[PDB]
């Protein structure tokens, strides 16, 4: 159940629109145009580094180790080893070690069984719930994230978003061939959300 | 690497090249060991000749070589000749072995020395029986004459070396070493005694005729655990250095803790946590004062093996007064590392 | 000589044996190179390791002993570690290795150093950035990600070592550099740039913060012909001594020229010709002052790829009167040179 | 151990560990030999390249690690590199090398340098032409072109080696010698002379322009016997030191005998008997003085080519005024020695 | 020739039927029973190896260098690397070099042909003539042997005789079953120690 | 071609083949091959033949092949300092390249060039002698190596060239005596050899 609903189809509206059509989608264009693909997998080695340790925090406190422990190598092997993050040493040395997807805070929450209170969609954030998007920000309290200061923070969240919105350039059909555009947008968050607790 | 062998007789050289590097506050004059490039590499032979059915012979040499040096006035800094016997296997009733080799303490203290880059901070190397010496003959025998399958001892006597410093010095001893090993738990005791030189006398820390230093050990080695403990006490054997009077010599009493713990995961990663603490006692001019003392955090991870790199983590808990002037710093080491 | 390979691990132990003597005027003070023996050898390993499809782990260690020396109390001289390293090489993301390992000036650099006994003057060993020095994170990465083929570039950054003499310590330093082969025909470019250590501030000769060294190169490679040219400068980092006052330290700014042609004849003589030019700048109390000044003819006779025997002879153009005291006189070398 | 052999290149990397240990009256300081550990290693490879038919190619190079010393302050004492040399055998016509190898009056007095751990005593090493000796070019030549079988002769060229030590130095030299072999005999004669350098002329003990040695020896190698004698005179050669006054130099005439008879037992043991007097003659404010005077009698015990035992007694003849001090009281060792 | 056979007799009758079944024979037990085997023959072992210089000593006297030689690398090997005798290195070598009986300066005495005068029999010590035991002891006034002391001495001999005792647990009924154990006795004495003065 | 001394050279080559042959050369030569020893003998060669070979580099420089001129220094870089100055042909042993040929000097250098012998002209004693060669070969004994050798060590080197040569063709002798003109053959192998060489 989504109690401000009225408030996000007008910012989705806002976002799907006006700002992907005359700012996003070009220079989604000139990424996948101008950028090689070492600089992008090794842009995405780089700052998928930076959430090891939050990633590492979070699987201890949902309570397997196991899957902690595999992220602290992953941090130590690629900044170590592989050049500050930008080579993932580990992930070519064990199938065991490859990159996933993150926990951080807002899975600990949910692995607690938090309620979302309500669903929001902001202005060029998009997707925004109080529990993750914000309880993800409390990994910002310890090392690597603390590290970055407001102009690091607002460049990763950007380079990353682009590198996003250009490997979607062209599955676009499957949001323009639906009868209902928005609220797979709005259940394709709470599909990746809800898989990350678990 | 085994690169020989043909008429019962196998030559094993081996080596390593380590990358080695430390950070700590500062220039690390004040850490626990020390600030900037720490590589170093090792180069050494194992022999073993079959000479018939009961007899086996043995030879080994191991050097280091230091690779943070220049090649220029400085070059051989901290070269040296870690080992160099020759020995004798007899079928059953033991093995016997003469030249610098490890003392027989290390027996015990071997237990908590697996850390990836520190640790084992009580085998002093040149300090009797903890740590490599010269001139010592070692006997030692397993599984006690065939009969107690487990039960291995060791009995060593250490002849004098008269050297130039006190701190390398040392008298006639005699010492031996006990373990029982039972589906992956270890008992080990270890004693040795042994006289001091006229020159260690005459240092203004420590007093006093004979050096003994002793240690015990629990372990656990097992389903890939490690738990190991040491205790051990030496009387004027731990040398120590008061960095303020810049007087040095030897603790006439030391009491000695270390823990470890580590965890070998299948994938590679080999974390590990330690505790160590060495405490002093009777120090001249001081009274009770602590040597080490440390939490470590760390993890070695290993590609295969040929092949592994590690990081090392010191959280220091000697004091910023120490009294001897022991640094108070934490130090952090990462190393890289090739053998063969 | 691969001396093991198994389970994916091959270690290459290698070394020669070099009789050298050098030919030069008088007892050889006022020399290029001296006069009298210069016997020497050489051992390390090479060390590699299969980890998989992708990951490759190596280590390198080699040192150079003297034979040149007695057998008594100068025993040791001009004994040293020159390399002692250890990395893992990546499929096609390149490779990163941290010790004891060349400079990346030295990518320029070599292209000029052919010659049988002599050259390479600008390659100096612990100087920063050109030669072999400690402490250095080199990564490398050959035709650029698998997508350029020829193109090389690698980046390296400098650890701090302050050691007892200010000619062989460095503050912290990066540097990169990137060659280009085509067809037989090679560019480059390298550079570096340090902090300089507080002692090499207090050094007679050479004042600043920031040493830095880059030099380029043209070489053709093909058709049994060598040619080569490098350029290069550098500030505050070429070491230099007075040997009038007795003073030394850095050149404030060097301009640097080396120049080689060689052939490889088919019966077994590689001639070779050079000339080389480092000129030091700025020189407290001198001035411009000539640091390198030659011409070079010589040649190397291959018996085969173990045994070969060279003549090196250095037509010497620094003057009688060079200010700095750099020795005028000229000096050959022979050698007979056995390896494995 | 031949560790490679490919492409007409085999590689030989040998080595030993000699567990060691000394024994004599009181602290060793008045003895013939030490008193203490002794331990040491050794390392060398022998590489030999065909080339063809004619030409073999081969270089050596051979160094000794010692184990008596500590890891630190004294960890170098006493290494050093033995031999390091490279050369050519020509087919029929002989074999040249140069490099740090033997001096050519060895080939005489090898014929006397059998015993287990002692012996060998006027074998100086760093004095000109007997024992071994920098900067030497060898030509030696066996079986006199292919003409005559079992006479060698060999010719030396020694290159001057000016060094901070007049002991180890030496002006230019040349020597040869010869030796016939016949169904176990052998004879063998071998001289050399050198210009002493100027520091040797300014030395208080030893006097004179040119330095010469000679030596002759017959043996019998034949049925698990050995016999053999050397006979030789030195003049301004044979190192010496006054131990009273603290001065050091050459003696000026020194007239050497040694006699070795050893048998080999088909269980194992060679015990072995030797006599040598080295007597000095007009030394310096002295007058003539024994320098070596003992019997010697000891064993070695085989257990096969790659382990071994044994004990070295000298029964020193040296008096307890012997006026340049020589050492008066008797030593006698034990080893066990593994090689590969 | 047995002159002092009266009394050899009823000395006899004092070692064989008093002394040994209420003394040696429980001693040899308990040494057999509590004892373990290493101990035992590493004591022999250990007592051998004492006597190997005197028996190196008297093949020379004798003029056989080369089994003086044998029994030098018995001592050598034993002593240096086989610690200090309790290991019988110069056996684990070669064949040639295995432990053989004492040749001691009876066996010398004898080589030459002296006579061992009358034969005694001793309370306690059994066997005895004035050229062997004792002749032997000449071999006291030079190095290994004369570096043992009085208390040594018997216990060397003590616990070199109670080894030999105890092996013979079961040969005991080859004495019973015999018309005159002492003239079987007394001719096994002049078979050793003759056939060791050869 | 013409031969204008040809009288004096005629009266001369009587002087040589029929006196200081018989009674001079031919003895010596044969003492040569039969007391020297074939290592002393191809030794001696080897090392005679040694201090022509800088002088055979500069000239086949001199004349433009550089090939030829280098495989030349190789033979005296070779064998002086590694064979033992000379004595042995290690650069040979070594390479088939690199092995022994006829000496390349002075003379040839100028005949490669084009200028006549002027007249063949034939000394007692010396024997066949052109101003160009016998003599023009005299300038390399201006530089290196040849220039250094004294007055008596130069002619004792021609004379173990020499006494070789003759005791290495100590049974070719019919070949000569048993032609209707010796003369005109010698002379005509002077021409011979000497044109090669200018090749
Ligand atoms: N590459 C030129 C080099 O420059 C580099 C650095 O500039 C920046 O440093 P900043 O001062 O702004 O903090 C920046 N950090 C960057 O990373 C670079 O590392 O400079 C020289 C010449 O610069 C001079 C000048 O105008 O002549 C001289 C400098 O001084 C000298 C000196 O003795 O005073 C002489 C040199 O031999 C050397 O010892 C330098 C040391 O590096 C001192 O740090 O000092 C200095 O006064 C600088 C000022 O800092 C300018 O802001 O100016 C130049 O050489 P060129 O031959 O004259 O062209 C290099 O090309
Ligand atoms: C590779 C073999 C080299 C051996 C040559 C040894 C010769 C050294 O002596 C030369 C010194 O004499 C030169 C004249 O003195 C200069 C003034
Ligand atoms: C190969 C095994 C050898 C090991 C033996 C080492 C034994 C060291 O102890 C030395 C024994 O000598 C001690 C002498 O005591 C002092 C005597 O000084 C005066 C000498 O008469
Ligand atoms: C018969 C076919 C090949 C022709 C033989 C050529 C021989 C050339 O090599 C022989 C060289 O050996 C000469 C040895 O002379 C002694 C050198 O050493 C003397 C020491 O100073
Ligand atoms: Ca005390
Ligand atoms: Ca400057
Ligand atoms: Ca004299």
């Amino acid at each position: 159940s989504d109690p401000l609903e009225g408030f996000n189809r007008t910012m989705f509206n806002f976002n799907f629109n006006v700002v992907d059509p005359y700012v996003l989608r070009p220079v989604a264009v000139a990424w996948r145009d101008y950028v090689p693909q070492p600089a992008r997998n090794g842009l995405s080695n780089f700052t998928s580094n930076l959430e090891e340790p939050a990633v590492m925090v979070n699987y201890f406190l949902q309570g397997d180790p196991y899957k902690g422990m595999v992220h602290f190598t992953r941090f130590f092997l690629n900044t170590i080893l592989g050049m500050g993050g930008l080579i993932d040493v580990a992930g070519m040395a064990n199938p065991q070690l490859q990159r996933v997807e993150p926990h951080r805070f807002g899975s600990t929450l949910g692995h607690y069984g938090v309620g979302y209170g309500p669903y929001v969609q902001l202005p060029f954030y998009g997707s925004f719930t109080l529990r993750d998007e914000g309880g993800d920000m409390a990994d910002g309290l310890y090392p690597v994230l603390s590290w970055l200061t407001w102009p690091m923070s607002i460049g990763k969240w950007a380079v990353e978003g682009i590198e996003t919105r250009a490997q979607l350039l062209d599955s676009d059909g499957l949001l323009r061939q639906s009868s209902d555009p928005y609220i797979l947008m709005r259940e394709a968050y709470f599909q990746r959300h809800d898989f990350i607790a678990n | 690497a085994e690169i020989y062998n043909k008429d019962g007789n196998k030559v094993d050289l081996y080596g390593k090249a380590v990358g080695l590097h430390y950070f700590s506050k500062g220039n690390g004059e004040n850490s626990y060991g020390g600030n900037g490039d720490m590589t170093y590499a090792r180069l050494g032979f194992k022999g073993e000749t079959q000479i018939n059915s009961d007899l086996t012979g043995y030879g080994q040499w191991e050097y280091n070589f230091q690779g943070n040096n220049s090649e220029g006035a400085d070059a051989q800094t901290g070269n040296k000749t870690r080992l160099a016997f020759a020995g004798l296997k007899y079928a059953d009733v033991g093995s016997f072995d003469y030249g610098r080799n490890y003392g027989v303490v290390y027996d015990a203290l071997g237990y908590t020395d697996m850390l990836p880059e520190f640790g084992g901070d009580t085998a002093y190397s040149d300090d009797f029986f903890v740590g490599r010496v010269g001139g010592v003959a070692t006997y030692r025998n397993s599984n006690f004459f065939g009969l107690v399958d487990g039960l291995n001892f060791a009995v060593q006597y250490l002849g004098k070396n008269e050297r130039d410093t006190a701190r390398r010095s040392n008298g006639d001893g005699v010492g031996g070493s006990i373990s029982y090993e039972y589906e992956g738990f270890g008992i080990v005791g270890a004693y040795g005694a042994a006289d001091r030189t006229n020159l260690q006398e005459a240092q203004p820390l420590g007093n006093g005729k004979k050096a003994e230093q002793w240690a015990t050990g629990l372990k656990y080695d097992a389903n890939n655990i490690y738990l190991a403990a040491n205790y051990g006490e030496t009387r004027n054997a731990t040398p120590i250095t008061n960095k303020f009077t810049n007087t040095s010599g030897f603790a006439n009493k030391t009491q000695d803790v270390l823990l470890v713990a580590q965890y070998q995961f299948d994938f590679g990663l080999r974390p590990s946590i330690a505790y160590t603490k060495s405490k002093a006692k009777d120090v001249e001019g001081i009274g009770d004062v602590d040597l080490v003392n440390y939490f470590e955090v760390g993890a070695t991870y290993y590609f295969n093996k040929n092949m592994s790199t590690y990081v090392d983590y010191i959280i220091n808990q000697i004091d910023s007064d120490n009294k001897l002037g022991v640094g108070s710093d934490d130090t952090v080491a990462v190393g890289i590392v090739y053998q063969f």
